[PDB]
Order: C-alpha cells, then structure tokens, then sequence
C-alpha cells in the first residue's frame, strides 16, 4: 500500500468522463528508443470514459510500429477495458472513434477515425481487464513526425482521442 | 479498425 | 497516514458533482448475510454533490430492512452531510430526491421519489457530520430482487440516486 | 420521506 | 512518498476545470495573525483550470496586504502557472478575470475584475512553475470584513474566482 | 491588474 496508491492517484488525475482524452507522452526520445530496441514495444495510456458511468477505455501506442507498420510507422490503437458498469451498458461497443497526433503549432494535425467492427472480439463486453486493442497500425510515418516537424517539442508529444457519443 | 499484433 | 489516505482516494474516486449518483454494491451475498445476522445492518455509500460547491450527500441502505421494512424489505435512505460550503447554501434542504434499484436487463427498475419534509431534522443544516437519514423503509421487497430476478447479477447490485436541481 | 430507525 | 502523496490528493480534491473556483480559507484568525506578524505574509490556493486541458491557475492572498495595500487591505492576486498543455495554448493569457470575497449572508459580496495586461510577464507562457502574481493590492479594506461583518464566519472566509471563457 | 510585490 505505498506505490500502489500513487499509481491509482495518477490514473485518477488523468481520468476524463466525456469521451475526450488528451495523452501527453514525455521522455519521448527514450521511450521511442526502447521501442526501437524492442525492450518496450508498446505503452498503455491511463483510462477515460464516455460518461460518468459509461464505457471504460484507454489507448495503446507502439512508438516503432506494429504489424504492417513495424519499423516505419507509429501505431495507435483503441482499447475497451472492463468497466465497473459494463452490465448496464449495451454491447458490442459501437461508437465512432477518432484518433489524433497533435501538431504543436496547431497548423495540421495527424488524424484518422473508424466505426467499430462489431464482429471483432475487440468490441465485445470484456471478460479480461482489457480486450485486444484495435485501430491504426499505419497511423503515422515515423519520418513525418519524430524527425523534423512540430509534433515533437521539448521531448514530448500529444495524442488525442474523441469517442463519439451519438446514442449515449 | 485493425487489431493489434 | 496509510490506510486513511486510501479511504480518501476511494471516496474521491466515487464523487460526482451533478446530483446523479450510481452506487455499486459488490460482495452482495455476504453483506446481505451480515445484515440478516445483525452484525452490519446498514452501510453508507460514498459522498456526492448537487454541484461543484453544492450540497454534500450520501445514501444508507439496510440490506435486511429498517423499521416497518425489517426482515421483509431492503430499506434505502437519503443522507444530508455537513458540506464545506453549507454556510453559502439555502436551508432547509428542499430538493426532490429520486431513488432507484436498477434492473440489470434494463427492463423494469425499482423506483421511488419524495419531496423533503422541511420540518424534519433530517433536512436542516448539519451540525454533525451527517443528519438522521430519511427515505424509504419499504423500498424493495427482499423477495422481488435478491432471490430470482435480474437486480442481482454476478454478486452485485446498482443503486441510483437523482437529486433534482430545480432552483440550483 | 421516513426517517431511519 | 508519504506526505507528498497526500498533498497531491488534497490539491486534486480541490481542482476544477471550468474556470470557476471557490477557495475556503479556514483557521482565518491564525493565518491573519501570521501575516500581520510577517511570518507568513501570503498564501497560495490549490490549482484550477479553464477546461480539462486548459490553462492552469491559482490565487495568492496577503491577509495583511501587499504594496499599496500593506497593513490596510487584504490583497488578492491571480497566478498563471506552468500547465501540462501550455504548448497547445494561445499566449499571452488574455481572459477576463473576476475575483470575489463572498458575503456569507449572500447580501453584498466584495468584487473586482480586470482584463490582463498583455505586456506583463505575469501573463506570458510560464518558464517557471508560476509567473509573478498580479491583480488587486487594495482588494478589500481589513476593516470592512475581518472585524464585524459577515465575510468571516466560524473562523473562515470564501474567496471566489471566475475566469471568463470567451474564445476558449 | 497590478503585479504583486
């Protein structure tokens, strides 16, 4: 009951309840390197929800790529987690999901969006703490951002997610 | 969407 | 400063500031049993508020009944607590209160609602940490839910409260 | 409402 | 990792994300005295924000005055802090700021408001944890409140801030 | 606004 409590407070500090989430990844160069080196290929973000008692979700990013994007792109996925109120929610999950890599000059962001594949186990009511993540393996070319550009500034980047609430 | 690997 | 801090974080984690509160009671069978056995007749829920700096409130439930409902019903009460901003609020408390036992199939919930008895000490500005609870001793027959039915699922139930904000 | 016992 | 975690939870407990903040200062007589005695001239309030990922701000009060108000008035200032999302925000800070000392009978509050001085270092993007505070040195005469009156009740006062969100 | 001292 020492570090465990901190982890809980940090995740609480990062929670949102309106389907909009902004994830700030610091120490970028290092994490990027640990991915490239295969020691830590992916990282989960803290959890957020569609409403106060809505769906519990988080994101997972591979700084050096997953699947078709391995070694060439930054891969970004959506994760449906086991929420405290899943018994009261409608399943499978079927809300539009938008993902973004924010340009820090706010000129041109990187973006993609999709409607859930309702047949996929990724969107069924969770039995485990988290379902299999799904989203965009070719989200962003490692070259574009990372290198020059204004996506990485003061060794950090901002990832943004927007879960459409139509019907909720 | 495409599932993670 | 060890367990005390956790308790504070759990209550914080459960706080809401719009008068709507959903209380998930887990380990139902056991708590139900401890009530029936008289070791723990009632249980308080975490606190919630009508607004960011509004009234502080919580609920109290007797899994095996109170007063006229003892041994036959689940009794549910509303509790006005001493809030950090009570000096700035209007008294006595006079907002409509709705209480519900949620059906997990979402077909037919159990519900009741009342307007405060303004003469009752239960709704005056608190002098103690909590006023005397008041509400519904015959809220729900132990038979209806509990036994068969879809109010209890995976050993847990959901109690919901809605504090009308008219005038706030 | 009815006060608790 | 003991007291440090508590401080974080208390500040979290006090955070708001809509530009409206109510700061309750307890143990007033004592803090007032420590200011008069010069041991603790000013006190910072917990942080609050304009939106979930907006500007991070706090207040600073001198219970026995600052500058032109030293020894005669309670001085209240606004503070722009280094926020986690400053790279994505527009600078300098240019939102209207309203400050208030709440009358506990709710008859006549003490109030003042200003538009930021965009040339001042106080409103530029922070390089340090906090910029130089700025606001109202002659906010409230120590005589008015403090002494008789209904601004101080049960040894505590309420300070309120409202950050206009026009354009945000 | 007036800066603090």
């Amino acid at each position: 009951a020492m570090a465990d409590l901190e982890q809980k407070v940090l995740e609480m500090e990062a929670s949102t309840y309106d389907g909009v989430f902004i994830w700030k990844i610091s120490d970028f160069a290092r994490k990027r390197q640990e991915a490239v080196a295969g020691r830590i290929p992916a990282i989960f973000s803290p959890a957020f929800y569609t409403s106060r008692y809505g769906y519990k979700m988080c994101l997972r990013i591979y700084l050096n790529g997953d699947g078709t994007g391995r070694g060439t792109h930054l891969s970004l996925f959506f994760v449906v987690m086991k929420g405290p109120n899943d018994a009261l929610l409608r399943w499978p999950f079927n809300q539009k999901v938008t993902l973004m890599l924010l340009d820090q000059n706010n000129r041109e962001h990187v973006i993609d969006a999709f409607r859930p594949d309702v047949t996929s186990s990724s969107f069924q009511r969770p039995v485990n703490d988290m379902n299999i993540a799904s989203g965009c393996p070719l989200f962003c070319p490692v070259s574009k951002m990372e290198a020059k550009n204004s996506y990485v500034r003061d060794d950090a980047i901002f990832i943004k997610a927007i879960v459409d609430l139509t019907g909720l | 969407p495409v599932q993670e690997t």
